[PDB]
RNA sequence: UCCAUUGCGACAACGAGCGAGACCCCGGCCGCGGGCGCCGCGGGACGGCCCGCGGCAGCGGGAGGACGGCGGGGCGAUAGCAGGUCUGUGAUGCCCUCAGACGCCCUGGGCCGCACGCGCGCUACACUGGCGGGGCCAGCCGGCGCCCGCCAGGACGCGCGGAGCCCCCGCCGUGGCCGGGACCGCGGGCUGGAACGCCCCCGCGCACCAGGAAUGUCUUGUAGGCGCCCGCCCCCACCGCG
């Protein structure tokens, strides 16, 4: 399965205790346009099309 | 505007859509000295010509630091050396290069107790480490080689471009991918 | 004026040439197997660099008009850093005798008047710099 | 070198309606404009032909986004002391585009023209405000420190 | 007669300074005094360890003495600016001095 | 004078409120003296008298605080003495951190 | 809530004070006055405006504006340390010494030795480099000329004056090589009363081909690279402070 692009609709928080993870809830840029929630690392921000290699996988809500 | 009084920014858009954003040839201006501060707010890096981040990245090692007007010479006769094999605009190929380098998926502890699972990387990030791997892969190919590192600079971003496995930078992409896929 | 339309090294390479043809200055020979300046090692592998050497010390005098800048300042501008010990690396200053030599040919050749303290260059000697620039030119 | 007076030292009057000064990174370059046949001069050197060749087109950068046919017309000499060879550079572009700006003034043009400036590159005709800070002691650099041997 | 006499005033203090200033303007400006010409700032500097032992993180304090030097142009008769000396203002540990 | 009333061997107490009362009654707004050495002891202490508000840093402290160091010698050995008097009110300045306000 | 007992809303507490802030020095920007020399006096910016969110305190942005939200420094509460300095001190208790002196000088020598362990640093390990000419760029702040000498330096005078990096063209060209410059043999200078100090010329050509376990500093004109000045000082910086 190719990665597909998800645009983030509001970035959940700083996680990983050093802030380096990010929660974003990202929703699926084309297709069914699931909005599941994804760990990102660097710099993100609303609107952030960003390729999920599996995106099955979601990370705890707003942990 | 003919960067290198040479080549346009007209034809050189990123055909990746989740990175085309976070790419500019707008600002472009020929020579890529702009002193403009990319240090100052979050993002404002984003808004800066593709060949100048290049230019920056290219001076490293400290032994080589801060001398932009020696990394800019070698990105012109680098960007001649792609013209000459190629056969394409470099702006483009080096905007395609980018774009490769740039790995999806990174392995970070997530709250965890040394157990790393997956992340996605940012596509700011994709950008600045896909533009860093370019250089230093060149960077260690030149250290004790009869080759210039306008060579194995040109080399490298003809690589990527296509996305050889050569490239220092696609093979770190897919070991940092790989591990991303397995700590999932 | 001129000796600035023209590029500074395109004008000095040629300037070496005539400088060279006209027989102005005539190397010493005697500084010709020596080094310039404490803060080299290797010596000049040009051979005719006395000629360039004298035609860039001409140029200087010429933009210095009635600066009248001295052999030791000349010397200040061919100084570089004395590299190879241990300890860093500093400035120091051109040989002396080699731009005193220079500088001696010109006032005999009367291309440089002598002035109070430095020498500066002659109206003559400055015919000869502006005629060869807009020629090239 | 430093902010001396020294305007009317290198050339006696002239005409020169303006005298801008444009300073980047302890650089200042005091430009004077008359009406001429479109000749810009550096430190009495055509300002094609500057030292860092690569930066040479830098220099004459704010007379391609303006335009052409809009510099003809203007004589400017310039005089940059102080600085190094960068800045220099630096300064001599915004030198030119303050400069030339000052013969349209308060018009709308003027207005545009800063606009058109502000567009391609801002701080083209603004000074950049960063200025070397100070060597603290305990440390070879401004925040660099030195190495600690224990702890 | 009609010499041109240099006078110097050196003070640590500007306020003080520029005082001495006020009352050298004020009374030669009938004799064409000049309006000050001040020197650039001799910021002599002596910077020294805190401690008077070696020990702790060696601390500096960084001491400087600032001294502003303004050099005034008057040119009449002698007589009169050794009166006018005497008219301006005397300030303490300020110091004038007059060169021909 | 305090160091003569100390040297007059009078008790650390009685010399120190006597400075302190004169400060005040001057119009100090506050006054400070701290006697420091081996006092009736062989081990050091640090006795510090201190009345009213006393400023601590700031350039103000230049101006407002007239901080003297004495070093008063007794048999046992040298008491170090310093007397800081701080007066808000000394005609020439006013105290940066007051506004003044109005009706 | 904030950089902060920084505030706000409260509240057996009610009013204060110190430190924080203010202040001070500097910088950048704009007026005014002066001027042998850029140097004197003022302004400007306050989270004020705008939009959201917040009793609030504020918060996130957007702007305009040299400058934006602690620009960098100076000052530094309260209580202590049994931290360090008696070898800075006509600071000093007490003990010792006190003309065969522990006074004060005078000659010579050490502190600078060195199987070795460790802490700052410095220069390298090369080609983004070395080497030759040419361009030439500062700032704290700042003298020069002429002649001779290979330089180093000197003589004789007088009133003055300025970097590296980098750029440009050659050369060597992956070789412990021309990388690197440790050592070591003549020699030429200097300073002083005197070298063992320093400088320089032709040799001579060490490790080091990137440093294990560890560990340190740093967010814009910052890191790092690259020069330069000053402190001490006969000479002398791989140091400190700029």
């Amino acid at each position: 399965p190719e990665p597909i692009n998800a645009r983030v609709i509001e970035v959940l928080g700083r996680t990983s205790s050093r802030g380096g993870i990010t929660q974003v809830k990202v929703e699926f840029m084309t297709g069914e346009k699931r909005q599941i929630i994804r760990n990102v690392i660097g710099p993100v921000r609303k609107d952030d099309i960003l390729v999920l290699m599996e995106s099955e996988r979601e990370a705890r809500r707003l942990r | 505007v003919a960067l290198f009084n040479k080549w346009p920014l007209t034809d050189v858009k990123c055909q990746d859509e989740s990175l085309e954003a976070y790419i500019s040839i707008d600002n472009h201006s020929f020579v890529p000295h702009s002193a403009g501060r990319w240090s100052a707010k979050r993002f404002r890096k984003a808004k800066c010509p593709v060949v100048e981040r290049l230019t920056n990245s290219l001076m490293m090692h400290g032994r080589n630091s801060g001398k932009k007007l020696m990394a800019m010479k070698t990105v012109g006769e680098a960007f001649e050396l792609i013209n000459l094999y190629t056969g394409k605009n470099p702006v483009q190929v080096l905007v395609d290069a980018v774009a490769n380098s740039g790995p999806r998926e990174d392995s970070c502890r997530i709250g965890k107790g040394v157990r790393r699972q997956s992340v996605d990387v940012s596509p700011l990030r994709r950008v600045n480490i896909g533009i860093y791997n370019i250089a230093t892969g060149a960077r260690k190919a030149a250290f004790r080689k009869v080759r210039p590192f306008a060579e194995c600079l040109a080399e490298e971003i003809m690589n990527a471009a296509a996305g050889a496995d050569k490239s220092y930078a696609i093979s770190q992409r897919n070991s940092v991918e790989r591990i991303a896929v397995s700590n999932r | 004026s001129s000796v600035t339309r023209v590029p500074a090294d395109v004008f000095i390479n040629s300037f070496a040439a005539h400088l060279k043809n006209r027989g102005i200055i005539k190397c010493p020979a005697f500084t010709d197997y020596v080094k310039t300046g404490v803060s080299r090692q290797y010596a000049p592998r040009d051979a005719d660099w006395f000629y360039i050497k004298a035609a860039s010390v001409i140029r200087h005098f010429y933009i210095s008009g009635s600066h009248s800048i001295g052999v030791a300042g000349l010397a200040r501008k061919y100084s570089s850093l004395q590299k190879g010990k241990t300890t860093p690396h500093h400035t120091k200053r051109a040989s002396c005798k080699v731009i005193r030599s220079i500088v001696s040919q010109f006032l005999g050749q009367k291309l440089l008047i002598a002035g109070e303290r430095g020498r500066h260059i002659s109206p003559n000697g400055r015919k000869m710099v502006e005629d060869f620039a807009e020629g090239l030119q | 070198d430093l902010l001396e007076r020294n305007d009317i030292e290198v050339r006696e009057r002239d005409k020169y309606t303006v005298h801008t000064l444009g300073k980047k990174k302890n650089s200042v370059a005091v430009a004077f404009v008359k009406a001429g046949k479109g000749d810009i001069l550096v430190n009495n050197v055509p300002l094609a032909l500057v030292r860092p060749e690569i930066l040479r087109t830098k220099v004459s950068e704010p007379i391609m986004i303006l335009g052409e046919s809009l510099f003809k017309g203007l004589d400017m000499n310039i005089k940059v002391a102080g600085g190094g060879h960068v800045s220099q550079i630096y300064a001599v572009r915004q030198a030119i585009s303050r400069g030339v700006l000052a013969s349209v003034k308060d018009e709308a043009a003027r207005s545009e023209l800063r606009a058109k400036l502000v567009s391609y590159d801002r701080q083209l005709v603004v000074s950049d405000p960063r200025r070397c800070e100070a060597k603290k002691f305990g440390g070879r650099g401004a925040r660099a420190r030195r190495q600690k041997s224990y702890r | 007669m009609h010499q041109k006499y240099t006078i110097i005033v050196v003070g640590k203090d500007l306020k003080l300074v520029e005082r001495y200033v006020k009352s050298i303007v004020k009374e030669g400006r009938a004799f064409g005094i000049s309006g000050p010409c001040r020197a650039p700032v001799r910021r002599l500097t002596i910077t020294t360890r805190k401690s008077p032992c070696g020990e702790g993180t060696n601390t500096w304090h960084r001491f400087e003495l600032r001294m502003y030097k303004r050099t005034f142009w008057v040119t009449c008769g002698g007589n009169d600016i050794s009166t006018i000396l005497s008219k301006t203002v005397v300030i303490p540990g300020i110091q004038v001095t007059v060169e021909v | 004078n305090l160091r003569a009333k100390l040297e007059e061997a009078m008790p650390i107490r009685r010399a120190a409120y006597s400075i302190i009362r004169t400060a005040m009654r001057a119009g100090a707004a506050g006054c400070e003296v701290i006697v420091a050495g081996k006092l009736r002891a062989q081990r050091a202490r640090a006795n510090k008298f201190k009345e009213g508000c006393l400023i601590s840093t700031g350039h103000p402290k230049r101006i407002f605080l007239a901080e003297a160091t004495r070093h008063i010698k007794m048999r046992q050995g040298v008491i170090g003495v310093k007397v800081r008097i701080y007066n808000p009110n000394i005609r020439g300045a006013v105290m940066p951190d007051k506004i003044e306000i109005g009706a």
